[PDB]
């Protein structure tokens, strides 16, 4: 299974956090779905799932905030969370949950339809054991008990999770400039070159180089915030022309900049 | 936010082996089925083991899972640096009301490769230029371990005022990133004969350089 997370880069404060789910892939099991966060540099987070028989089930400290909801038939589960706080702003997985209450039998127990030699009866007790002494030939022959159901949750599957911001600041596009290192170190065997990606609101942005044709040798770097609260981040190739791409889905913009290697000065 | 408690950091050298504890109670770990999780960088979190002992799908037996009553242990043999990771462990609580994590631990592989940093200093653009605006951008890249300390020069004098630094950053590799940021107006870029980055690491300093008189 492939699990992509859709939704809102930057929600503003006090309103619904709104996000899908869409899972894709060759096969899908009894797997529940389900929603964990992870806000910086803090624990994970259940949020809650919804089962193959529409059962959710919820963080009890959310539950009176969210609601989780599927559409099989566009392979989609949703969650929603009301009245967001800067609390809220995480990284957001969905993922396929395990789910499943089991029978368990006690230490010594036996529980398949195999009776054991010159034995029956025993198949329709949940466990069992022919501890008496001789033959079990009825099932008040077998030392029995009704099995225990035991609980098992698990992630089997996640998605790579979504970054969720809540502020109050607005939405800012970056300015990207281009960069390049050739008027300093002088190499010509290799060139250097990048791309500022200044100033903006909120994180992420994606970068690519010569739209994914260059990939090695490309390394974009974490951004860093100021105390003005706006994002800055660069990236770089080392190597024809080169143009970043510079996709930020929160302003609904896409710059792709030339970028010239510019070894030269002008006066 | 955690629940179930974790040492904050573990550490072992390459080949050796270490434990993480994951300690609960009788409502999540003492009901069984502990769970843990791998969280490294590039990567979506991985699951490594289920059912307390159970190896998930492409988990090798050096990764291996048990539980004494309240407590689980998660132990990694054979250490490798893309061992280096946060873990969580994991569970239901009160069955299927809730799941519950753990605090997370964060492993150290000792006894690695040290690793200089590579240095690019990149001068402002002509286009942030026209705007009066100039940005002098350090990225530091490929060293290990995962601290250095960096400084600007201009024409000799050592500058702080405007300077952004990130934290180092764990990459792709066990290795880790940084960059630094100088914010001049475009008068100040012109004013000066030259600029430099100067990054240290281990006691050693890489020196980068651009000289308005050269670019832009
Ligand atoms: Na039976």
């Amino acid at each position: 299974v492939q699990l992509r997370e859709s939704g809102p880069s930057l929600v503003k404060p006090s309103q619904t956090l709104s996000l899908t789910c869409t899972a894709s892939g060759s096969s899908l099991s009894d797997e529940a779905v389900g929603w964990v966060r992870q806000a910086p540099g803090k624990s994970l987070e259940w949020l809650g799932s919804i089962d193959t028989g529409g059962n959710t089930g919820y963080n009890p400290n959310l539950k009176t905030r969210l609601s989780i909801t599927k559409d099989n038939s566009k392979s989609q589960v949703s969650l929603s969370m009301s009245s967001v706080t800067p609390e809220d702003s995480a990284t957001y997985f969905c993922a396929t949950v395990h789910q499943e209450t089991h029978q368990t039998c006690p230490d010594g127990y036996n529980s398949g339809d195999d009776c054991g030699r010159g034995n029956w009866d025993c198949g329709t007790l949940d466990c069992w054991r022919c501890d008496w002494g001789g033959f079990c030939r009825a099932s008040t022959d077998y030392r029995s008990v009704t099995a225990t159901y035991t609980y098992e949750w698990y992630i089997d599957t996640w998605g790579q999770g979504l970054l969720v911001t809540v502020s109050s600041a607005s939405t800012t596009a970056p300015k990207v400039y281009p960069l390049s290192s050739c008027c300093g170190d002088k190499s010509s065997s290799t060139v250097t070159l990048g791309c500022l990606v200044s100033s903006y609101m909120p994180e992420p942005v994606t970068v690519t180089w010569n739209s994914g044709a260059l990939k090695s040798g490309v390394h974009t770097f974490p951004a860093v915030l100021q105390s003005s609260g706006l994002y800055s981040l660069s990236s770089m190739v080392t190597v024809q022309t080169f143009t970043c791409n510079v996709a930020h889905p929160a302003s609904s913009t896409k710059v792709d900049k030339a970028v010239d290697p510019r070894c030269g000065k002008h006066h | 936010m955690g629940c179930v408690a974790q040492p904050s950091s573990v550490s072992g050298s390459l080949g050796q082996r270490v434990s993480i504890t994951c300690s609960g109670s009788s409502s999540n770990v003492g009901n069984g089925y502990v769970s843990w999780y791998q969280l490294i960088p590039g990567s979506a979190p991985r699951t490594l083991i289920y059912g307390d002992t159970s190896r998930a799908s492409g988990v090798p037996d050096r990764f291996s899972g048990s539980r004494s009553g309240n407590t689980a242990t998660l132990t990694i043999s054979s250490l490798q640096a893309e061992d280096e990771a946060d873990y969580f462990c994991a569970s239901a609580e009160d069955s299927s009301s809730n799941a519950v994590f753990g605090s997370g631990t964060t492993l150290t592989v000792l006894g690695q490769p040290k690793s200089p940093p590579s240095v690019t200093l990149f001068p402002p653009s002509t286009e942030e230029l026209n705007g009066n605006k100039a940005t002098l951008v350090c990225l530091i890249s490929d060293f290990y371990p995962g601290s250095v300390t960096v400084v600007w020069k201009a024409d000799g004098s050592t500058i702080t005022r405007n300077v952004e630094t990130t934290r180092a950053s764990k990459q792709s590799n066990s290795k880790y990133a940084a960059s630094s940021y100088l914010s001049l107006t475009s008068s100040d870029w012109k004013s000066k004969g030259s600029y430099s980055c100067e990054v240290t690491h281990e006691g050693s300093t890489v020196t980068k350089t651009v000289k308005p008189s050269e670019c832009s």
